[PDB]
Order: C-alpha cells, then sequence, then structure tokens
C-alpha cells in the first residue's frame, strides 16, 4: 500500500547515511589529540581575554554607578 | 592484427608501459643529468622491430 | 607499531599464520585505499606492512 | 573603504584591534535608561543578534544580518545591479550601513512599544531620539569595521567574531566570576568553580559538598563546566567527519590531491537560522500578546509567564503550540511532557536539517556548482568525465548535508539534555565560528 | 576487480567468495591492453553490488 511509499524515504535515507558514515574517514587518534590540543589552546586563549574582559567589568560599571 | 599470442601481447603491453615521459619531480634532485625522456617511441617513426 | 623479528621467534606456528593473515588483510585495505584516494600516511604504511610481512615469512621459513 | 597589503602577524593583529574595538562596547555599561523590571524578551532571541543589555551595543548585529539577505533577493529578481566598478562598490557597503540607521529607527519603534526601553510618553519623542541616535553610534563603530572588513582588512567576516566573543564570554563568566551572591546560606563566588571551593570552607562535610557538587541550582553547577567541555569534545569528534574525493589536475603525473567534503557542509548557517526561528516564534508571540491579548489565536500561538531559573524570571511559552516546540525545562519536565518535550527535538532537527538541504542548493554549493568550479580549476577525477564528476558528487552532498544538519541538531539535543553550560544552539556556534578562524591560521 | 593473469576463473570465483563471504553468479575475464588481467564478477541476485562495495570502501 502507500506506507511502504511513505517510508522508502525514510529507508534509503538511512541507508545512505550510514553508507556515507562507512565512506566518511575517521580522525585518528594521534589526530584527534592534535586537534584537541590546538582546540583547548584556542580555548585557554579567548578565556584569557575574557578573563580580562570581565575582571574590567567590575571598575567600569562601578564608576558609572558612581557618575 | 587482432589475431595475436599471449607473448606477442605481453611484449606489447611492456613497450606501451615503457612509453611514459620522465616524472617532473626527477630534473630537480642532487646529482641527476637527465633533461627528458630520450627513448620515446612513435608508432609511425619507428616500428618496434617484430 | 613495529612488528620485529626477534620477539617472533618464540612464538609457534599457528600465531604465526594468524598474525601473517592479519598482515595480509591488512595491505589488501591499504591497497584499495590507495586506489579509491587516500591520506599520506596511509600511503606510507604501505611498505611497512609490506616488510612485516616479509618478516613474518622469514621467521616462519 | 581600500585595500593595502597585509601580513600574517599584522593580519592577527588587525583581529585583535578590531575586537577590542567590540569589547569596549560590550563592557562599557549604557547611559540614559532607568527602566529594568521587565527585561526578558527573550534569552535566546539576545544570542542570534549579539544583542546586549544596558551595553553600548544592546543594539545588536539586527541590520548587519539582514542587509546583507536585502542586496541579495533585490539580485534575484534583478531589481538592482550591484556595484561591478570600484565606485559603485564603494556605495552599497556604505548606502547598507545608510539603511541601517533606517532599521536602528524600526528598533527603536520596538523599543518603546515593547516598553524595555519604556514608555513612549514618559521618555518624550524629544529624549527617545537622544538614546536611539546614540546606540545607532555603538552600532556604527561596528557597522564601519564591517565595511573596513568587507573590503578585507578585517580577517572573515565580523559577524561571527562578534558572537565569538560573546557566547563564549557568558560561559567564561559562568566558570569564574568574584562577584558573591549571598541568600545567608553560605559564602560562594559568581563562578561555579570558585564556589565549589567557598563551598569547601563554607562545609566541613564532605558528603555536603559532594550534594552541592552535584546539585547547585541557584548559582551555575559544577556539573554543567564537566558537560560543557564534554559537549565541545563531542561536537569536535563530529566536525572532523569527512569525505576524501580523489582530485587530479588535468596536465600532469602522478599528482594526488582530496577534495573534501566534511560533514558539516553547511558549517553554521542552518543552526544560525534555526536559533533564529525558534528565538522569533517565542519573540513576536511575547509582544503580540501583551499589546493585544484575549484573542484565542494568540493565546494559541503562546501564553507567556515569567519563573524564576537561578537568576531573572524568564517568559516561558507556558501555553501554545511554541510550549511544544519550547525545550524541557528539567529531566522531571520531560517526564511530565514528553510531548512538549518531543515536539521540541523534530522541529529543531527537522528545521536545521531542511535549513541545510536547501541552504545547499541556494548557496550555489550543489554538486553541479562544485563540479564546474573544479572545472574552472582544471580539476578532474582519475577515470571520470565531468558528467560522472557531478554523479559522483552527488553520491554525498546531499546526504552529507542532511546527515550534517541530523548531526548538528543531535548534538545541540544531547549537549542540553546533559545540563552543560550555556544553551546548544551557543555551543553549535563557537566551534564552528572558532573553527573557521583555525582554518585560516593554519592555512597561514 | 584488477587480478594477475594466472588466476583462472574458478580461482578468481573462489578467492572473492573467501574474502568478501558472498555469492558470485558469474565471472569474465579480459587481460587489458596494460597487462594485469581484470574481471567482471557478477553476484547472486539476492546480494546487491552496492553494498559489497561499500563494505569494499570503494563507493
Ligand atoms: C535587541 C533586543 C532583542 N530583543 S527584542 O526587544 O524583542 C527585538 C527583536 C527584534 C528587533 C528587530 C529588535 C528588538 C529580544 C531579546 C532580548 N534579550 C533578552 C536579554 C537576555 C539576557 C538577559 C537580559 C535580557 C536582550 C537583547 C537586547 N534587548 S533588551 O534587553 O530587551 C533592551 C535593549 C535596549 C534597551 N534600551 C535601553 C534602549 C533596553 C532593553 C532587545
Ligand atoms: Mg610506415
Amino acid at each position: 500500500d502507500q506506507v511502504m511509499q511513505f517510508v522508502e524515504p525514510s529507508r534509503q535515507f538511512v541507508k545512505d547515511s550510514i553508507r556515507l558514515v562507512k565512506r566518511c574517514t575517521k580522525p585518528d587518534r594521534k589526530e584527534f589529540q592534535k586537534i584537541a590540543m590546538a582546540t583547548a589552546i584556542g580555548f585557554a586563549i579567548m578565556g584569557f581575554i575574557g578573563f580580562f574582559v570581565k575582571l574590567i567589568h567590575i571598575p567600569i560599571n562601578n564608576i558609572i554607578v558612581g557618575g | 592484427s587482432s589475431h595475436k599470442t599471449f607473448r606477442i601481447k605481453r611484449f606489447l603491453a611492456k613497450k606501451q608501459k615503457q612509453n611514459r615521459p620522465i616524472p617532473q619531480w626527477i630534473w630537480m634532485k642532487t646529482g641527476n643529468k637527465i633533461r627528458y625522456n630520450s627513448k620515446r617511441r612513435h608508432w609511425r617513426r619507428t616500428k618496434l622491430g617484430l | 607499531a613495529k612488528i620485529k623479528a626477534r620477539d617472533l621467534r618464540g612464538k609457534k606456528k599457528e600465531e604465526l599464520l594468524k598474525q601473517l593473515d592479519d598482515l595480509k588483510v591488512e595491505l589488501s585495505q591499504l591497497r584499495v585505499a590507495k586506489v579509491t584516494g587516500g591520506a599520506a600516511s596511509k600511503l606510507s604504511k604501505i611498505r611497512v606492512v609490506r616488510k612485516s610481512i616479509a618478516r613474518v615469512l622469514t621467521v616462519i621459513n | 573603504k581600500p585595500e593595502r597589503k597585509i601580513q600574517f602577524k599584522e593580519k592577527v593583529l588587525w583581529t585583535a584591534i578590531t575586537l577590542f574595538i567590540f569589547l569596549v562596547c560590550c563592557q562599557i555599561p549604557l547611559f540614559g535608561i532607568m527602566s529594568s523590571d521587565s527585561a526578558d524578551p527573550f534569552y535566546w532571541m539576545r544570542v542570534i543578534l549579539a544583542s546586549n543589555r544596558g551595553t553600548l551595543m544592546e543594539l545588536g548585529i539586527s541590520p548587519i544580518v539582514t542587509s546583507g539577505l536585502i542586496m541579495q533577493l533585490l539580485a534575484g529578481a534583478k531589481i538592482i545591479e550591484v556595484g561591478d566598478t570600484p565606485k559603485d562598490r564603494a556605495l552599497f557597503n556604505g548606502a547598507q550601513k545608510l539603511f541601517g540607521m533606517i532599521i536602528t529607527i524600526g528598533q527603536s519603534i520596538v523599543y518603546v512599544m515593547t516598553g524595555m526601553y519604556g514608555d513612549p510618553s514618559e521618555m518624550g519623542a524629544g529624549i527617545c531620539l537622544l538614546i536611539t541616535i546614540q546606540l545607532f553610534v555603538a552600532g556604527l563603530i561596528v557597522l564601519l569595521l564591517d565595511e573596513l572588513l568587507q573590503k578585507g582588512y578585517g580577517l572573515g567576516s565580523g559577524i561571527s567574531l562578534f558572537i565569538a566573543t560573546n557566547i563564549c564570554e557568558t560561559i567564561v563568566w559562568k566558570a569564574f566570576s568574584p562577584t558573591t551572591v549571598n541568600t545567608g546560606r553560605g559564602m560562594e563566588f559568581e563562578g561555579a568553580i570558585i564556589a565549589l571551593f567557598h563551598l569547601l570552607a563554607t562545609r566541613t562535610d564532605k558528603v555536603r559538598a559532594l550534594r552541592e557538587a552535584f546539585y547547585r541550582q541557584n548559582l551555575p553547577n559544577l556539573m554543567n563546566l564537566i558537560a560543557t567541555i564534554f559537549v565541545f569534545a563531542v561536537v569536535i569528534y563530529f566536525q572532523g567527519f569527512r569525505v576524501d574525493l580523489p582530485i587530479k589536475s588535468a596536465r600532469y603525473r602522478g599528482q594526488y590531491n582530496t577534495y573534501p567534503i566534511k560533514l558539516f557542509y553547511t558549517s553554521n548557517i542552518p543552526i544560525i537560522l534555526q536559533s533564529a526561528l525558534v528565538s522569533n516564534l517565542y519573540v513576536i508571540s511575547q509582544m503580540l500578546s501583551a499589546r493585544f491579548s484575549g484573542n484565542l489565536l494568540v493565546s494559541l500561538l503562546g501564553t507567556w509567564s515569567d519563573t524564576s531559573s537561578g537568576g531573572p524570571a524568564r517568559a516561558y511559552p507556558v501555553g501554545g503550540l511554541c510550549h511544544y516546540l519550547s525545550p524541557p525545562e528539567s529531566f522531571g519536565s520531560v517526564l511530565e511532557d514528553p510531548v512538549h518535550a518531543v515536539v521540541y527535538i523534530v522541529f529543531m532537527l527537522g528545521s536545521c536539517a531542511f535549513f541545510s538541504k536547501t541552504w545547499i542548493e541556494v548557496s550555489g554549493s550543489s554538486a553541479k556548482d562544485v563540479a564546474k568550479q573544479l572545472k574552472e580549476q582544471q580539476m578532474v577525477m582519475r577515470g571520470h568525465r565531468e558528467t560522472s564528476m557531478v554523479h559522483e558528487l552527488n553520491r554525498y552532498i546531499p546526504t552529507a548535508a542532511a546527515f550534517g544538519g541530523l548531526c548538528i541538531g543531535a548534538l545541540s539535543v544531547l549537549a542540553d539534555f546533559l545540563g552543560a553550560i550555556g544553551s546548544g544552539t551557543g555551543i553549535l556556534l563557537a566551534v564552528t565560528i572558532i573553527y573557521q578562524y583555525f582554518e585560516i591560521f593554519v592555512k597561514e | 576487480f584488477i587480478v594477475d593473469v594466472k588466476a583462472n576463473k574458478h580461482q578468481i570465483k573462489q578467492a572473492v567468495k573467501k574474502l568478501y563471504d558472498i555469492d558470485v553468479a558469474k565471472v569474465n575475464t579480459l587481460i587489458r591492453p596494460d597487462g594485469e588481467k581484470k574481471a567482471y564478477v557478477r553476484l547472486a541476485p539476492d546480494y546487491d553490488a552496492l553494498d559489497v562495495a561499500n563494505k569494499i570502501g570503494i563507493i
């Protein structure tokens, strides 16, 4: 009936999707550590600039409250 | 000739494989004196013996 | 990561043949990956798998 | 705006000085506002606009994030011709900033009617004009920087940078902040990590400290920070997934290259648009409901009430189909309202997947377009004609787009369920937004 | 597939069956102008070639 044509898009979708997952290359463990460390140092530097930003937040709003 | 023997076909295959030009990374090694492939054969000019 | 002939000598024939079979299937996968387009890291491993197969066969013989 | 010769260290220095131009506006509080009672049209809506409250840039990125759409829309019907000569070019960029002033005037109408800025009569027409003009100056430094960057002085696009230091900075504040809030139970700093250290001094009992460590609802929970790192890691592993396609030059021997098809073919557009549609459904429903109420249809779209959640009370879609689309507040809320809880997942996942699949064909990133590109770069695949190039690309491109949307939706849902710090939409924007910067830096 | 010139059709069938635990309907072999043997392996109807190619790595 019509239900087979209803689920056939889903069927071929999951079929070709797990097919793509089989095709897609996986990041290597050494590559995983390398990219994780790179993203971590990026995280650290933006956290540092944000820490400076949030710490200089305090004096400026204190001054604004004062005047 | 369409009719040909196995050894003739194999010899033809080797000769055809030999006819490519040199890889571009050869000429800029250190101890290199080769500028191009001087053994290239054209089917009209030289007739492969046989 | 590196298969050496020193530690393969004490082992008996069965697991040596098993390891040889694993190396063979890895080499076949490497070749098909090379044909379909793979990373230079996978391309370079072909020689090391071939030499590991050679080492295993040499030890067996 | 002109262009000059620039080098990579000078380029990162230019990214730096642009980001401090952004930061001096982000930090300083605005003056002349004396109405803070409501302050909650939508938390998610603020994130998409990188908007602020009581700050210089509270104006938001709306104009710069729309004006561009108007130019693209005119081009599709070919109503106008965009600049094809340098003098014509030096116009749209600016005129768009001038049109941005008209968009800011629309924001002034929204500000008075919503009442977050205040009543229209109490401020008065002249005083309302003074604040609107001053907000435009804070937006204008960003808008002129956008022209300077659009020419290429600025690295890539600044819109990503504003979000990059807007949604991430908030997570960094939640993780560590030296302000102390006391209900009198104990002395703890705003930062979740500092709060746990203060708790150890507050209570000798190890068990009470572990109970606080698992659950600290009034302050940011410590568990949320652990989840935020875990969700960042899983998105990084998903980000790596790629498809390697053998691509070879049309006139050289033995040349091996790979054309990468990443799982996330649409890098951030599905989420920026999705985080946009979910925010909008809610933003109009709260505003329309307040101005005109007692109509069954408006209540059917949504009903709005504010409940405090470790901070100011947030208007929730208490009623209306937007509630089913709305997120589940607690794991118990998922148990209590699976319906809305689940609806909240199908709409978000479906929207990203539809928006991705449609985005790949909107932006000219389809298989045929990229094959045509590879043709103008004299790029071919071994043992294949160009029609087979298109066919091979089609084997991945639509499937890759759809499953990329599916994966980002599922990852955002999992991150929200684990209760990590920040909205799932925010975490997604952060990883992709840094990654575009990361590729340029590695490319150097 | 590409095979070496010393392989029979029976040998190719058996090798494919062992390596890829599938069924083969028939084999057609030719020898390329460049030297190696090219084999077209037709599978049983109840096996589709696309999924086997998936498992292989060529898609
Ligand atoms: C620009 C907005 C966006 N909006 S919107 O109004 O619906 C709207 C929508 C569409 C357009 C085209 C215009 C306006 C909705 C999101 C509101 N998030 C809620 C935040 C979340 C964190 C905790 C504080 C509250 C704040 C974003 C800034 N806000 S604002 O805080 O409310 C504000 C801004 C300016 C003033 N002044 C003094 C003029 C006062 C208040 C408005
Ligand atoms: Mg002659």
